[PDB]
């Protein structure tokens, strides 16, 4: 019963050891996944950009073609 | 006749050493004179005899609160064979200090996994045959 008792323990405190070194395992992989998340919500960032620039372009164009076909009417 | 004594007893795995509590005591005997005795516990491991813990001295109370706590560094697997002893005493400034009481706990009936807090009636101290010698022979 002792000898059983005082090895639960020590067995115990091994496993909770691991779990912990799991936890580190675990946090590393979570911080590089937010860390490529980040570049790709820069990327995709700069991307919307362009989008919204090629928007105020149609607009502009679309604006003059607007003119000229007032203009020919 | 003396009292009961509270005390607490458990062992910590993870620093491999004993932790025993000294909660109080209760109903103790007077001794002294104001009707009341000066009481204070010495708690020592009873298999070797070296480093006996002594808690302070309280005054004149024949119900007195302890709550202290010692540390017997002792592996797990020498304390099954390892006995505690926890005895009263009388403090007199004047002359010996009388042994009120005395308790002994068997390591081996203890029971460690939870906390252990138990009450147990407090007994006489022993004095046997200080020689202990024997001669054998025949007679016709
Ligand atoms: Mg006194």
């Amino acid at each position: 019963e002792l000898e059983e008792m005082q090895r639960r323990a020590d067995q115990l405190a091994d496993e909770s050891l691991e779990s912990t070194r799991r936890m580190l395992q675990l946090v590393e992989e979570s911080k590089d996944a937010g860390i490529r998340t980040l570049v790709m919500l820069d990327e995709q960032g700069e991307q919307l950009d362009r989008v919204e620039e090629g928007m105020n372009h149609i607009n502009q164009d679309m604006k003059e073609a607007e003119k000229n076909l007032k203009d020919l009417g | 006749k003396l009292g009961k004594l509270q005390y607490s007893l458990d062992y910590d795995f993870q620093n491999n050493q004993l932790l025993v509590g000294i909660i109080q005591a209760a109903e103790l005997p007077a001794l002294d004179m104001g009707g009341t005795s000066d009481p204070y516990v010495k708690v020592f491991l009873l298999p070797d005899k070296k480093k006996k813990f002594e808690t302070k001295v309280h005054r004149k109370t024949l119900n007195p609160v302890f709550n202290e706590q010692f540390t017997f560094k002792v592996p797990y697997s020498e304390l099954g064979g390892k006995t505690l002893v926890m005895a009263v005493y009388d403090f007199d400034r004047f002359s010996k200090h009388d042994i009120i009481g005395e308790f002994k706990v068997p390591m081996n009936t203890v029971d460690f996994g939870h906390v252990t807090e138990e009450w147990r009636d407090l007994q006489s101290a022993e004095k046997e045959q200080e020689k202990l010698g024997d001669i054998c022979f025949s007679l016709r």
